[PDB]
RNA sequence: AACAGUGGUAGGAGAGCGUUCUAAGGGCUGUGAAGCCAGACCGGAAGGACUGGUGGAGCGCUUAGAAGUGAGAAUGCCGGU
RNA sequence: UAUCCUUGGGAGUCAGACUGCGAGUGAUAAGAUCCGUAGUCGAAAGGGAAACAGCCCAGACCGCCAGCUAAGGUCCCAAAG
RNA sequence: GACCGAUAGUGAACCAGUACCGUGAGGGAAAGGUGAAAAGCACCCCGGAAGGGGAGUGAAAGAGAUCCUGAAACCGUGUGCCUACAAGUAGUCAGAGCCCGUUAACGGGUGAUGGCGUGCCUUUUGUAGAAUGAACCGGCGAGUUACGAUCUCGUGCAAGGUU
């Protein structure tokens, strides 16, 4: 089978969470569709690491591009940054600047 | 005598009551100290007589 | 010297967690939160390794009174039959049966309702 | 006006349930394949109901 | 199938079964006879009248173990008390023949 | 280690008749075989009991001045949302209810409770539509 | 100790008003940096027994090596040099194969030189004998010059 | 062996478990140490082993000794989530 | 029937509650207050009293799927007429 | 050195009295670890890059620049069993069905259904308590030391013991 990561991005990980939840098991030309089709921040990078999963399969591979799956698909919270935003009356509030490690497997049928 | 088969005479030696380590012991929460009270605090007494 | 403490706490921490598989959530995934189930079922535990003495009980004497009362009879009367024979067998017997060998449950019920007269 | 308790994970699954994203209304492009949106333009083929900008 | 009185407790048993009772003075391969029977039962019946005449059921020891553990922890919830204490009730392995 | 019964039932149909019964010492009865005390193959978690059904509800008997000083009541989740009926015209105008109101309340609480309720089929006047169940009768002990 | 770390002084915040909890000072135990409550301080652990005591062990463990015969009296230890081969070899003709004490008079600088850079060997006048070294060495070997000053101061 | 007994706060007494270090003696370890994760093992308790996995270099056992010696709570401190 | 006395070491306790009985203050009121006396709780689980610290019964080393009873109960909830 | 070993030990193992705070005196941190050795990833692809997948180096790349191990909280993916007429300090005991097969022993995981059951700590006459405290996990964190007195136990010597 083949793999593809992009690890620590700057995006939320829910978010990448709902817009994978859709795809989680479908042919890889309909889930670029998808991708291509939603408005949504997270499905450019998803497709790009897609992409980059479908090539890495066909050139160290040789899986035959369109009859592939996704085997497994998913996000791992990575590290965050933290920020401070000054609230009212001198307070603070912190703030998560989260970021992603996401993760695509591609097999055949 | 032989450094790898020491023991004392027996009744010369005793372990230390240690407190604050534990109810199973019987002294723990308080040391034995019960509950409040000027005897129950840190330097907490009176002079003797 | 210094002592720092560091596998010990863990260890038996983790011994308890082991003990609390299968509870709701937190009740096993945390400590203390765990610690104090685990303590609670050990006294639920005692209890009920006395209860079930009293439960069996109940279970077996409904069993033989329905039994008896098919016979014709009563738990308190055959069992008052029962004791002035010398049949003193027990009720987790009679039980089984009732359930089983209900002929045999007739053999001594008839002994006794006979032996009321 | 604060949670008087702490959520827990399992209530705060069941309440995102819902909070999902459906797919789109997808269509083909008849005219050089690729996939779209319902009663909107092929933005690769440049086409709709089959005509060309 | 018959019934036995043995541990302060009652068994019933058939010939060839395995059970599992209280501790005895055996030595894991003795014999036994349990004379304290009553209710030969299975087929023309005999009753005790405390208990049937004769009628032995013997028996062999398999094993003379000590069951599977449990720890009883009490705890009286304020006032800082606990016990923990193990247990492994020991037990005696049998298999029957000739009930009588 | 005796037996606990499981999907090895045999639930018969019984029917009994109400033409001059008092409901609460019927009903202390058909609870009871409800839930299965009857038979030997008695469990507390299995519901072994029995189909019933009853027939001429309406016919049923009390004591004293129950019919116009006994009342049930029955409240809402509406304030003054309570209201009462007596049990003549309970009697009058559905029987069914009050037999089982009576047999409810005598029977355990909780799912088991409930499904053993299930079991119960009670009829105004002499109809029994259960024939294909091939019931039989149950005099009462009482 | 809280007091000689370095730092604390003033009260960090208010007593009251904060949602937090009362604090006196940055350096007190349950802090990160902390001072430590009591703790270890130099100190020295010597204590002293009685003449009679110690001597009385001596005497005993003494008894004891010549009771299990690790003990063995060599008179005239003279070494032309002052190497640790003919010691060795001295020690191999008696069978000396593990630990071992050895006893002089007055202090022979040609034994002492040698029988050092062996490990578990090692040397001391009369004057110098412990009861510990005793134990440790597993074996001893005297002078019976040696034998009369311990024996006389004894 | 027999007999009797064994609820328990404050609290008194006694038995022990375990941690770090040291001494001695006997050992383990690149053919895989400690540590970490699993496991349906053992012990009356504290607790202790065994097997497998990770890890990739130090560590147990016995008898004694000495202690910064055991944490579930302080609107505890720090960090993380 | 076995606990009594002395000496010595070490403590904790000095906010007590209800119930029954005898008294006071009170209004012969208080889950009141203050005394005496006995008990229970405190420091005591278990069964009943629906639930229910102080009431009734009764005192827990541990196990057993054995039995006899107390209080209280036996038409169904709920074992037993 | 019967002293610490990165929350310890100097405040400070690293460009610290630094950064930072304060008008000012003054206050005052955090932050160690590639590998034996850079041999630190030629080259091919995805991609605008970042970041990946291969290849290669290396004993090891799951070692790849927060670079030894790498726990828990927390976050997710997949799946064996259960679950949409049921009220329950969330378990315990009994227990069917289903799925597995152990440090091989009256085994393991789930658990329909029945019964019993108002959390922990403190403080209280009495707390499930609508009294207090804790969001959680991890670490740190509290009766010690010197000197002296006294009692017990032990040892040695004893009308003599001791420096």
């Amino acid at each position: 089978q083949a793999k593809a990561v992009a690890r620590t991005v700057r995006i939320a990980p829910r978010k990448a969470r709902l817009v994978m939840d859709l795809i989680r098991g479908k042919q890889v030309g309909e889930a670029v569709s998808i991708l291509n089709l939603t408005p949504r921040a997270a499905s450019p990078i998803i497709e790009k690491v897609l992409k980059s999963a479908i090539a890495n399969a066909e050139h160290n591979y040789e899986m035959d591009a369109n009859n592939l799956v996704i085997s497994q698909a998913f996000v791992d919270e990575g590290p965050t940054l933290k920020r401070f935003r000054p609230r009212a009356m001198g307070r603070a509030s912190q703030i998560n600047k989260r970021t992603s490690h996401i993760t695509i497997v591609v097999s055949e049928k | 005598m032989k450094l790898h088969e020491l023991k004392p005479s027996e009744g010369s030696r005793k372990t230390r009551n240690r407190v604050g380590r534990g109810i199973g012991s019987g002294n723990g929460k308080t040391a034995g100290k019960g509950h409040k009270g000027q005897n129950a605090r840190s330097g907490g007494g009176v002079r003797p007589g | 010297p210094r002592v720092k403490g560091g596998t010990v706490t863990r260890k038996r921490r983790k011994k308890v967690l082991k003990l609390a598989k299968g509870y709701f959530g937190s009740k096993h995934t945390l400590y203390k939160v765990a610690n104090q189930q685990v303590m609670k079922s050990g006294n639920y535990a005692f209890r009920d390794r006395r209860q079930k003495k009293r439960d069996f009980r109940k279970l077996w004497i409904t069993r033989i009174n329905a039994a008896a009362r098919m016979n014709g009879l009563s738990y308190s009367r055959l069992m008052h039959g029962l004791k002035l024979s010398g049949i003193e067998v027990n009720r987790k017997m009679l039980a089984d049966l009732a359930v089983n060998d209900l002929t045999a449950f007739n053999q001594l019920a008839d002994a006794a309702k006979a032996q009321l007269n | 006006a604060v949670p008087f308790r702490r959520t827990s994970k399992m209530k705060k699954r069941l309440r995102r349930t819902h909070f999902k994203l459906n797919v789109p209304g997808m269509t083909e492009c008849p005219s050089c394949g690729e996939m779209k949106l319902s009663h909107r333009v092929c933005k690769a083929c440049g086409s709709y109901n089959g005509k060309d900008i | 199938y018959a019934i036995i009185k043995t541990g302060g407790k009652q068994i019933k048993v058939e010939e060839g079964q395995t059970v599992y009772i209280e501790k005895l003075a055996a030595e894991a391969g003795e014999t036994v006879t349990f004379e304290d029977v009553l209710f030969v039962g299975g087929d023309n019946v005999k009753v005790g009248n405390p208990t049937v005449e004769g009628a032995t059921v013997t028996a062999k020891v398999e094993k003379q173990g000590r069951a599977k553990k449990i720890t009883v922890f009490r705890y009286k919830p304020k006032k800082n008390v606990h016990k923990k204490q193990g247990h492994r009730q020991p037990y005696t392995k049998v298999t029957i023949e000739k009930i009588n | 280690t005796p037996m606990a019964n499981a999907s090895t039932i045999e639930r018969k149909w019984l029917v009994v008749d109400a033409a001059g019964k008092t409901l609460g010492r019927l009903s202390s009865e058909v609870a009871a075989i409800l839930r299965g005390k009857h038979k030997p193959t008695y469990t507390p978690h299995v519901d072994t009991g029995d189909h019933v059904i009853i027939i001429n509800a309406e016919k049923i008997e009390l004591t004293g001045k129950k019919l116009t000083d006994k009342i049930y009541y029955r409240h809402t989740q509406h304030p003054g949302g309570l209201k009462s009926r007596t049990a003549l015209e309970m009697r009058t105008n559905y029987p069914e209810k009050m037999l089982e109101l009576a047999i409810k309340g005598m029977l355990p609480k909780g799912s088991l409770g409930r499904q053993m309720f299930k079991k119960l089929n009670v009829y105004r006047g002499s109809e029994h539509p259960h024939e294909a169940q091939k019931p039989e009768v149950y005099e009462l002990r009482g | 100790n809280r007091s000689e770390v370095r730092g604390g002084g003033r009260k960090p915040w208010r007593q009251k008003g904060t949602g937090r909890a009362r604090q006196g000072s940055i350096r007190s135990p349950q802090w990160r940096g902390g001072g430590v409550v009591f703790g270890p301080t130099p100190r020295s652990y010597s204590y002293k027994l009685p003449k009679k005591v110690r001597r009385l062990a001596i005497k005993s463990v003494l008894s004891s090596k010549v009771i299990d015969n690790n003990i063995i009296v060599l008179e005239d230890l003279t070494l032309d040099t002052a190497k640790t081969k003919e010691m060795a070899a001295i020690l191999k003709g008696l069978s000396v194969e593990k630990k071992a004490l050895i006893v002089t008079a007055d202090a022979n600088e040609a034994v002492a030189l040698s029988a050092r850079n062996i490990p578990g060997v090692t040397v001391v006048e009369a004057n110098g004998i412990n009861v510990l070294d005793v134990v440790n060495h597993e074996k001893l070997l005297i002078t019976k010059a040696a034998v009369e000053k311990v024996e006389e101061v004894l």
